């Protein structure tokens, strides 16, 4: 019951009250441009030569999962009209 | 007065432990107790509660017993160890209300004017929400009786506090916060859709039962008056959003163009890293 | 309207001459500018890819 | 005068001209009627300021109450003329504080939002506002279920 009242209270939304859908996508396309060009500028400077040098500085660019989960949220929350309505 | 609260599950285990006190020895089978409340703001707050030794009989259903040393000087010992905590209300089980409720309301109002009691459940396998909160005002009626202290409902909610899940969430281990996109919202979907339209099936069913044999909600005309607030959308026989035809077209527009563009760029993320990393670490044969 | 602009398109039969555009759309622009160089990288890597095999 | 102060009562201006041209006749008291109305000077500009106020008030309340409207029906429902609305609305656009819209080829004119640039609040209004009231309908219709199940 505290598991229930932790992912029912201590995580927001009492589940009647979640289904931010759009202004979060305005801010998220700000994200999906600003994160994107930095995802662009870096891997130009990957090991485009034939060097056998072995010393990396680690930054792990990738930025995939933000896009992925945020846009699954965007598509299934754009679903909300056809879902909750009819 | 009382509008919304902040309630922490220490009161909940303080219900369940007195349930352990009177369950195996079960003779009157009920947990009725007193809700101490750190009344800070218009929003209420609780960090303590105690269960009174108590009975409640069925015949004339107004025989009931506090323990006023356990009510007064235990509260005084509590006030000595914590003066911030004071009384705000009480709690009980047996979610079916009854006639003695208004009597313990009469006595709970003299301790705190805007008091609030708590209907609980000992096993919530609910939708769900936790336990209940009221507000006792006097609206008397359209009837003309002496004063009607009918229980009006406060919308109940739950707050939080630092360092109060330390071992419990450690024991459950099934905590999964960041997964919204597959499950955490479809649970809400199932929940609000099915569980709201079946409460609405109780609405049509109960109120058509009032049509057949029942109150037939006259003189609380806020029932159908608020079904009009539902009836913002009538949806007559063509379902009537053919004015939202182009609006829904323009709504599908934005997110689906986001889908097309952004997910093509998501492919451009995935594929290049996957192919380069795999071709490197694969052709390195040793 | 010809030489200079304030982006007033010729709105002959309305009565406002509505002056409108959305200049920030440049997420799409920026992604195009990405693709142009992303596959310059890929094509530069293809030399290694089709070279170190055979 | 208080009746003029909240939608001003959609009326004929000359009826109020009756009701306030009696005030120069009214009583021994005539000097406020002189200062406002009985002046062949600034008080005549106060007459025309009342003209300004009545057409401006038609703008003030009807610029809320506009979806689509013809030109000349407006022009005659402004307690004034049709072609005179050229100057009598050029002043209301050098007023420049109401974004507006008119068409002279078909007469259909309109004072409104800048042509639906953001479609969101339709969805937000319906879903969040009304349907969160509807998910509150669960929370307070079980409360009213408890209300009726006091006596049930």
């Amino acid at each position: 019951m505290l598991l229930n009242l932790h992912k029912k209270s201590w995580m927001e939304g009492l589940t009647l009250q979640d289904y931010v859908v759009k202004e979060m996508l305005e801010l998220a396309k700000n994200y999906n441009k600003a994160v994107e060009e930095e995802d662009k500028m870096t891997p130009e400077q990957l090991a485009i030569k034939n060097v056998g040098k072995q010393d990396p500085k680690r930054h792990l660019e990738e930025h995939v999962d933000v896009l992925m989960t945020s846009n699954i949220v965007q598509c299934l929350a754009a679903m909300l009209d056809t879902v909750v309505f009819k | 007065a009382v509008q919304k609260v902040v309630v922490h599950p220490l009161v909940l285990l303080s219900v369940v432990d007195h349930f352990n006190r009177i369950g195996k020895v079960g003779n009157q089978k009920r947990v009725v107790g007193v809700l101490l409340g750190s009344w800070q703001k218009k929003v209420l707050d609780v960090s303590n509660s105690f269960a009174v030794p108590f009975d409640e009989d069925d015949k004339d259903d107004s025989v009931w017993f506090l323990d006023h040393d356990y009510l007064e000087n235990m509260y005084g010992m509590f006030k000595k160890v914590n003066a911030r905590e004071r009384i705000v209300g009480w709690y009980h089980t047996g979610p079916k209300l009854h006639k003695n409720d208004i009597a313990i309301n009469e006595l709970m109002k003299r301790y705190c004017p805007n008091s609030v009691l708590v209907i609980i459940d000992v096993k919530p396998k609910d939708l769900g929400l936790p336990t209940e909160a009221y507000i006792s005002v006097e609206e008397v009626h359209d009837d003309g009786t002496p004063t009607s202290k009918t229980f009006e409902h406060v919308t109940s909610e739950i707050g939080a506090e630092e360092a109060e899940e330390v071992g419990v969430e450690h024991l459950l281990r099934d905590i999964k916060d960041t997964t919204v996109g597959t499950l955490s919202q479809r649970i809400t979907n199932q929940v609000h859709g099915l569980k709201g339209l079946n409460s609405k099936l109780l609405d049509i069913r109960s109120y058509l039962e009032k049509v057949a044999t029942g109150k037939l909600p006259i003189n609380h005309q806020i029932i159908y008056q608020l079904q009009d607030v539902f009836n913002l959308l009538p949806d007559v026989s063509l379902q009537e959003f053919v004015k939202a035809f182009y609006l829904k077209t323009n709504d599908q527009m934005v997110v689906v163009y986001l889908a097309s563009l952004i997910r093509s760029v998501v492919a451009l993320h995935n594929l290049i890293n996957n192919k380069i990393a795999n071709r490197d670490a694969e052709k390195k044969e040793g | 309207i010809l030489d200079k602009k304030f982006h007033g398109i010729l709105d002959q039969g309305e009565g406002v001459l509505i002056i409108f555009d959305e200049p920030p759309v440049d997420k799409t622009y920026e992604a195009a500018l990405e693709t142009i160089q992303n596959m310059s990288k890929v094509v530069d890597s293809l030399y290694n890819k089709a070279k170190k095999l055979t | 005068l208080l009746k003029l102060f909240t939608t001003m009562e959609l009326m004929r201006w000359s009826t109020l001209v009756e009701d306030y041209g009696m005030e120069l006749r009214k009583g021994s008291l005539e000097s406020p009627a002189t200062d406002v109305f009985g002046s062949t000077e600034e008080g005549e500009k106060r007459w025309k300021d009342l003209k300004n106020r009545v057409v401006e008030h038609n703008i003030r309340i009807m610029a809320k109450y506009y979806t689509r409207i013809t030109m000349k029906r407006m022009a005659q429902l402004l307690d004034l003329s049709v072609d005179e609305s050229e100057a009598f609305l050029s002043n209301l656009v050098v007023n420049k504080t109401i974004f507006a819209k008119v068409d002279r080829l078909a007469g259909i004119i309109n004072f409104q939002r800048p042509k639906d640039p953001n479609n969101l609040l339709n969805d937000w209004s319906q879903k969040l506002n009304s349907l969160m009231s509807l998910v509150n309908k669960t929370t307070h219709l079980i409360a009213k279920e408890e209300m009726i199940h006091n006596l049930q």
